[PDB]
């Protein structure tokens, strides 16, 4: 009971981390495409 | 900017099933239908469906067909209004794909009528009350979790456990002699599946070409790209809320497998600039499932008897593409591949299951009573057997051993060989009538037959079927004894 | 029908539910978290929720209605007023909308995000609120003012059990003056029409309608009408506590709440957190729930009762959404799926249930009652914890807590007088002789019958369960009370006396094939009676 009570809670964390993991590099993907375009502003008047 | 109808936008980004157009006059309305007209040379025409405004001209839409040969600067017709499919009784005994074509080869078809696939779920006013037992003929869903008529029914369960021959069951059991119509919805499922499907159909005359047929067939399988899986639901739905409304019949619906427009959805979110939600779902997996479950009811003027066929990745129930489709259904029939790889057909595990119907003042007295009776003797069984694995059978009380076995001629007595299995099974199946099932789980409750043998309720129809199987046993054993006897 | 001031902007892009805008020329400003209206036709308009204020001057938009509707370019004027939706006592009975808007069926207003009260404005948790629950109202109790969560899993009887306390207010509201009665008002979230229907009809069986009123976002509507049923159905009940009024508020379920809001922030470029959820979920069922108070007695004395209900997966209580509610509310209520199946209903884990208020939310009858019964419970379980595998030795405890099992099993909300006469009967050792088959006939007929006037025995001159008005006299005196202790006494005693002699008598004889039938049937039926 102990070793597997161990393992579950080792292996509930891995599961949240890795999926914490793989979101935040979609997102990161999803962030790294985006262009930043051409700023239409009157850039002479300042 | 009213009429759309003929606007010209032009290809602007082309990644995977997902295609860009811009419009110099205003992207058309969102879920609107554009058609490619450039010549490219491809040997199917591409239609596009706008599913995001990007900005005041630019709009995402996802293509039906492959973007295969498809340039940049393309010219795009849109189609004025959104993705329409043929309506009415003459598309009885034809099969369609997504966008509405007849795809059978059986000529053109006489359409008087189109409706476009997205419509609005019925209001709280539009809700009928309809409380009804289905009977299918099965011992387990008719006892333990009961069909209602004009109910929403879903067969969850994993890979091979047989959520396709339930079906197959319940249409041969309840489509043959169904006084209304049909519409089969096959979604992201294999292609020899819905010919096996049609040429049972034709030969069981559900299909009668030369006559008049009684049902539909729409099918968007797994070659399909991902736009046609995510909205060949949603013509088949369409059809059958025609049916109910226009018609004012009493319709069926089978939809299999209802994952897969989750699934396609899934896939075409990730290009549509949409962070992923937990497990790997898109963001708007509740909303976009809700919304085409909501339409799936029966209104005030017509009813329609949906089956779901629900696949759980991986036999994890607890996945969130299963999880939400609970909420949305009034009869669940949970498979376990447990009680399959025990020899047990259909493989419903009734302690997972529930019915809406499944109280006093719809069903009669005696039906509820033997229901949880069975439910409660197979809940103990479940507890008993631990102590049986650890002490043994011996070990247990009398009072025990009394309900250990009749746990397991319940258990045993719950599966039945069906009419469409006979090739796997390789024997006649049997239909079981709702009052013999309520009568025999009776008789087995208060052990009226505890001196039958354990195997005679192994895959058998009612109680006499039970006795005919015990008898054989019988006579089979008395001819090894008298073969051990003259040895 | 909201009242615009000016335009501030032009739609810009749709993404489902969720729509950005760009500003209109001079930048015009709109404030944060208000309501916008989209002019999605000369005469009609789209809602929407302000969320977002990018930098550049876009402005994120929540899509609250007519999102078919809405396209790019099109104008979108500004309100410049948080949501603030109908309240009164002229709602009640009615099935309403997040919005406001009455949703039609086949006095002033106010703010959907409120504070809640401070310190100095609460007061302990003193009055009941009774569940009607045998099981509930002894080992956890819950108080007006208190946030008891409804945790279990699918097809286990949360939405029954709220339900039933709403319906058990009926027959108390009618009796006592308005003053003390409980306005019950109930939040469908994400649910179906039809389900909202069938609660509206089952509501109006029992005439509850006239004290509740339902506030339903079911499915297929937008998730930012999903995202603020809470709110306003909070809103609607904080009329009446702010009046010295007491109300019950259901949310069925935050489960689909915490979903709607994570597809709101990742539609909007939110950083996503555990489970994908935003950062902010805590923060927002925290300050749903902590609306719902105990107001002192220098603010009226109001209060409201929150049941909040939640789903879990494979009685998986380590999901970040379970987690949140539970370290929020005031105690659980834990569904198991084996008692529900099992034979128990409603199926409430005692072993997992708590309630943090304790006895301070318990009648002086029922918490004298309740202060032996948890001990008697606790030690019938230990001694059933070491004979799962062995005859059991049939001592007083064990004795009792069969009976107490037994009683817990109920299909529609008890009367506080027969539940607590039936808890006392079997407290006292008065069921020792009935077997734990007949319990529920031996109390039907306890309370829907009498045998001492039955057979001209009864000797009482007012203690009789057919006389409903002492109810409240038993709750003013406890049992144990010289005024009704003897009485109370004498009737039980009596009623064991007779049932043994008679009824139980003529069951232990019964041979035959029909008569064996017709007992069971009447057992069934006695069940699910009482
Ligand atoms: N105390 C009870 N006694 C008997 N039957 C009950 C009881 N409570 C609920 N039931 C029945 O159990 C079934 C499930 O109840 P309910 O609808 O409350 O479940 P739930 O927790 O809301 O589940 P869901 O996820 O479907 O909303 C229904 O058939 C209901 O009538
Ligand atoms: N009633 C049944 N009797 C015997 N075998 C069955 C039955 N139902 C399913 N099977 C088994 O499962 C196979 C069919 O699986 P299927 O119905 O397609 O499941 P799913 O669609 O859930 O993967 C059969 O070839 C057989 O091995
Ligand atoms: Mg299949
Ligand atoms: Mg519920």
């Amino acid at each position: 009971q102990q070793r597997t009570s161990s393992l579950y809670n080792k292996t509930r964390q891995f599961g949240i981390t890795a999926a914490l993991i793989e979101i935040l590099s979609a997102m990161s993907s999803l962030e790294g495409n985006a262009m930043k375009g051409v700023r239409r502003n009157k850039f002479w008047e300042g | 900017v009213a009429d759309h109808k003929g606007r010209v936008g032009h290809v602007s980004q082309v990644i995977g099933a997902v295609v860009d157009v811009h419009f110099a006059d205003g992207v058309p309305p969102v879920l609107t239908a554009l058609d490619v007209v450039d010549k490219l040379g491809r040997d199917e025409p591409l239609t596009l469906e706008i599913v995001q405004h990007l900005d005041a001209h630019t709009g995402r839409c996802i293509a039906m067909q492959t973007t295969d040969l498809l340039k940049l600067k393309a010219k795009v017709v849109s189609t004025g209004g959104n993705i329409s499919v043929p309506v009415g009784r003459e598309t009885l005994g034809r099969i369609f794909n997504v966008l509405g074509d007849a795809i059978d080869q059986r000529g053109p078809v006489g359409e008087k009528l189109r409706m476009p696939i997205h419509a609005v779920a019925p209001k709280l006013a539009d809700q009928a009350a309809e409380d009804a037992v289905l009977t299918t003929g099965i011992k387990v869903i008719d006892l333990i979790l009961p069909y209602c008529k004009g109910g929403k029914i879903g067969l969850f369960g994993g890979a091979g456990v047989g959520k396709t021959v339930i079906i197959m069951e319940l249409i041969n059991n309840v489509a043959k002699g169904h006084g209304g119509f049909s519409v089969f919805a096959g979604v992201g499922e294999r292609t020899r599946e819905g010919t096996d499907l049609y040429l049972e159909m034709m030969q069981s005359k559900v299909i009668d070409l030369k006559g008049e047929s009684k049902c539909v067939l729409v099918y968007g399988q797994m070659n399909e790209p991902p736009g046609a899986r995510a909205r060949v639901a949603q013509s088949a739905l369409t059809m059958a809320e025609y049916f109910r409304d226009v018609e004012g019949q009493d319709v069926l619906l089978f939809i299999d497998n209802i994952f897969r427009f989750t699934q396609a959805n899934s896939e075409v979110s990730a290009l549509l600039g949409r962070i992923p939600a937990a497990v790997g779902y898109q963001p708007t997996l509740a909303e976009d499932l809700g919304q085409l479950q909501e339409r799936i009811t029966s209104t005030t003027k017509g009813s329609i008897t949906s089956v779901q066929a629900v696949y759980v990745p991986a036999d994890d129930i607890t996945d969130p593409a299963p999880a939400t489709t609970f909420s949305h259904l009034d009869a669940t029939t949970v498979l376990d591949r447990a009680v399959a790889e025990s020899g047990i057909y259909p493989a419903v595990n009734p302690l997972e299951c529930a019915s809406r119907i499944m109280d006093p003042d719809v069903i009669s007295v005696d039906h509820y009573n033997v229901a949880q009776d069975v439910v409660q003797m197979l809940t103990k069984y479940r507890e008993l057997q631990d102590i049986i694995a650890v002490l043994g059978i011996d070990e247990l009380s009398e009072e025990d051993k009394l309900i250990v076995d009749r746990a397991r001629k319940l258990v045993k007595f719950l599966s039945q060989p069906f009419q469409v299995a006979e090739v796997f099974t390789g024997m006649t199946g049997h239909y079981v009538q709702l009052d013999d099932t309520i009568d025999s789980f009776s008789g087995l409750l208060m052990g009226t037959y505890d001196q039958v043998p354990e195997m005679a309720f192994y895959m058998v129809g009612g109680i006499n079927s039970v006795l005919e199987k015990a008898k054989k046993m019988a006579e089979e054993a008395a001819e090894l004894e008298k073969m051990r006897r003259a040895r | 029908f909201f009242k615009t001031t000016e335009m501030i902007g032009y739609v810009h892009s749709i993404d489902g539910t969720i729509a950005t805008l760009i500003p209109a020329p001079g930048n015009p400003g709109v404030a944060y978290n208000t309501i916008i209206q989209i002019q999605v036709s000369p005469t009609t308009f789209a809602a929407g929720l302000v969320f977002n204020l990018e930098k550049d001057g876009r402005i994120g938009i929540i899509l609250m209605d007519n999102i078919t509707e809405v396209q790019s370019g099109q104008k979108v004027m500004a309100t410049g007023q948080l949501l603030h939706i109908p309240v009164g006592a002229g709602v009640l009975g009615k099935v309403v909308n997040p919005l406001g808007h009455e949703v039609p069926v086949g006095s002033t207003l106010g703010k959907v995000d409120t504070g809640a009260p401070n310190i100095v404005s609460r007061s302990p948790v003193n009055y009941n609120l009774l569940t009607g629950f045998k099981a509930v109202d002894t080992m956890i109790p819950i108080g007006r003012g208190q946030r008891e969560l409804i945790v279990g899993d699918r097809q286990t009887g949360k939405t029954s059990i709220a339900v039933s306390t709403i319906i058990n207010q009926v027959r108390i509201n009618q009796q006592i003056l308005s003053k003390n009665a409980v306005i019950s008002i109930y939040v469908s979230i994400g649910q179906r029409c039809s389900n909202v229907a069938r609660i509206h009809r089952l509501l109006q069986s029992y005439g509850a309608l006239r004290y509740t009123t339902v506030m339903a976002a079911t499915a297929a509507e937008p998730a930012g009408l999903q995202y603020l049923a809470p709110y306003a159905g909070v809103t609607m009940g904080e009329y009446f506590m702010n009046r010295g009024r007491h109300c019950l508020c259901v949310y069925d379920d935050l489960s689909k709440q915490a979903v709607a809001y994570r597809q709101i922030s990742l539609l909007l470029r939110r950083p996503p957190g555990r489970e994908a959820y935003p950062g902010d979920v805590f923060y927002l069922h925290s300050r749903l729930l902590e609306r719902a108070a105990m107001l002192s007695p220098g603010k009226g004395g109001g209060s409201v009762t929150a049941l909040p209900i939640v789903e879990t997966l494979s009685n998986d209580v380590t999901a970040y959404i379970v987690t949140n509610v539970i370290s929020i509310t005031d105690g659980q209520i834990y569904l198991d799926t084996k008692l529900f199946t099992g034979g128990q209903r409603p199926a409430v884990n005692i072993g997992l249930s708590v309630s943090r208020v304790g006895s301070s939310a318990q009648n002086a009858a029922m918490k004298g009652v309740a202060g032996k019964l948890k001990g008697i419970l606790a030690e019938y379980r230990k001694l059933a914890a070491d004979s799962v595998g062995g005859q059991q030795v049939q001592t007083i405890p064990m004795i009792r807590g069969a009976r107490f099992v037994a009683l817990f099993n109920q299909k529609q909300p008890s009367y506080f007088m027969n539940a607590i006469v039936s808890l006392y009967a079997c407290l006292n050792g008065y069921l020792d002789d009935v077997k734990v088959q007949y319990v529920k006939f031996y109390e039907y007929l306890l309370v829907h019958r009498d045998l001492g006037i039955m057979y001209g025995t009864a000797k009482n001159k007012f203690f009789y369960m057919y006389v409903q008005e002492l109810n409240y006299l038993i709750r003013f005196f406890t049992l144990n009370s010289p005024i009704l202790h003897g009485e109370l006494e004498e009737m039980l005693k009596q009623h064991t006396h007779l049932f043994l002699q008679h009824y139980q008598s003529k069951m232990n004889a019964i041979k035959s094939e029909k008569d064996v039938k017709a007992l069971k049937n009447l057992l069934y039926s006695c069940k699910r009676a009482v």
